[PDB]
């Protein structure tokens, strides 16, 4: 419906370009907001640009000092938010706000802007099983995903799937020394759909770096 | 700019009961036309906002008609009549008046569902973690209720005060139950050293402390 793209882990002073396509609708009848959150905080206005009709006038907040540029592509059915001279702060899940013609203030999924100097590491993942007896007829199995930056986007899915099955997702917490976090994924899934003998993967999507797959062995 | 304050900033209602939140602006919100120029969003756990009251008393399209919006000028009010489990989340008041688009802090809506126990879960290190030097205890407490959980590290049964880090997960918005991971990093030498790890929880629906254990390599 609106999907946005364009973030990412950049370096302070660095540059990015957001976009906010509409997937089956006009967009140039409405005027397109920009709303920033950052992880645990509340809601921020960046700016907006008006509509073809009230000739694509532009307004931002004073605080971003200049560096936001909000243009619109009426051709690409696409809005836009260049942001430029990236500071630690500009750290957040941007949104593009859609205001007058109808899907009216629809908020589009957010895409993730991360400023930081830090460097990208890939999780440690590692296959984490029950030593006890496991609970009557169900499996809990887990998967660590250690020390990786930046926090967000991760994503955990597993190949088991379906009824009676349960995926556990935690939000990354910040290690005890240096930059990097931790979590896990928890399945718990019928005895049945993880016999003896059968292993399961949890599959691990972090940032840009390759995916991983993880192997975890049924009881 | 104009400042939205918000009041109370979280709330823990019982299922069935009222809830109300308030809004107050620093200059008025009244049109010429009479309206007002305030809205109210609803950001639900994991999700980005969705609009809930627009022009001070309008129910978007498909909000429930458990939500209602009243007041004028300077002092606004959401009103939920019955509160349930998917009402869960964070509501923010918007004013449209002028730009800078102004939000409140955000209000907490946790919903008070009875008292619902942890099922504790002991996961050791690895064999492929302990390879690397490093040693990771998990501990995973699930579908509980209140989200207050003390998670106790002991080690040869003498108490960790460090060397641990948790997550919370989001109010659940059908179950409304809260799943915690605490993960306790050792080094291998450290791990090594000693044999008895366990994680004691204590929780409000125990009737005393649940202690979840295993002796390194007995597993």
């Amino acid at each position: 419906q609106l999907v946005e793209s364009g973030g990412g882990l950049v370096q302070p002073g660095g540059s990015l370009k957001l976009s906010c396509a509409a997937s089956g609708f006009t967009l140039s009848g409405s005027n397109v907001h920009w709303v920033r959150q950052a992880s645990g905080k509340g809601l921020e206005w960046v700016g907006r640009i008006k509509r073809n009709a009230e000739s694509d006038a532009t307004a931002y907040a004073a605080s971003m000092r200049g560096r936001l540029t909000i243009s619109r592509d009426d051709s690409k059915n696409t809005a836009f938010l260049q942001m430029n001279s990236l500071k630690s702060d500009d750290t957040a899940m941007y949104y593009c706000v859609i205001r007058g013609d109808v899907y009216n203030r629809q908020w589009g999924q957010g895409t993730l802007v991360t400023v930081s100097s830090a460097s990208p590491t890939s999780p440690k993942v590692f296959p984490l099983s029950l030593c006890s007896t496991q609970p009557d007829g169900n499996v809990v199995i887990a998967c660590l995903v250690q020390g990786f930056f930046p926090q967000e986007p991760l994503s955990v899915t597993w190949s088991e799937s379906g009824q009676g099955v349960t995926a556990r997702n935690f939000p990354p917490s910040q290690d005890a020394s240096g930059d990097l976090y931790t979590t896990s994924s928890q399945l718990t899934l019928p005895a049945t759909q993880c016999l003896a003998g059968k292993s399961v993967t949890c599959h691990v999507k972090h940032y840009t770096n390759p995916s991983q797959d993880v192997t975890v062995p049924c009881p | 700019d104009i400042v939205m304050t918000q009041s109370p900033l979280s709330l823990s209602v019982t299922p069935g009961e009222p809830a109300s939140i308030s809004c107050r602006s620093s200059q008025s919100l009244l049109r010429r036309d009479g309206h007002n120029d305030l809205e109210w969003y609803l950001q639900k756990p994991g999700q980005s906002p969705q609009p809930l009251i627009y022009l001070g008393s309008t129910r978007a399209s498909g909000v429930p008609d458990r939500f209602s919006g009243s007041g004028s000028g300077t002092d606004f009010t959401l009103k939920i009549i019955r509160v349930e489990a998917e009402d869960a989340g964070t509501y923010y008041c918007m004013q449209n008046k002028q730009t800078p688009l102004t939000f409140g802090q955000g209000t907490r809506l946790e919903i008070k569902r009875t008292v619902a126990a942890p099922s504790v879960f002991i996961f050791p290190p690895s064999d492929e973690q302990l390879k690397s030097g490093t040693a990771s205890v998990v501990c995973l407490l699930n579908n509980f209720y209140p989200r207050e959980a003390k998670v106790q590290w002991k080690v040869d049964n003498a108490l960790q005060s460090g060397n641990s880090q948790e997550s919370v997960t989001e109010q659940d918005s059908k179950d409304s139950t809260y799943s915690l991971s605490s993960t306790l990093t050792l080094s291998k030498a450290d791990y090594e050293k000693h044999k008895v790890y366990a994680c004691e929880v204590t929780h409000q629906g125990l009737s005393s402390p649940v202690t979840k254990s295993f002796n390194r390599g007995e597993c």
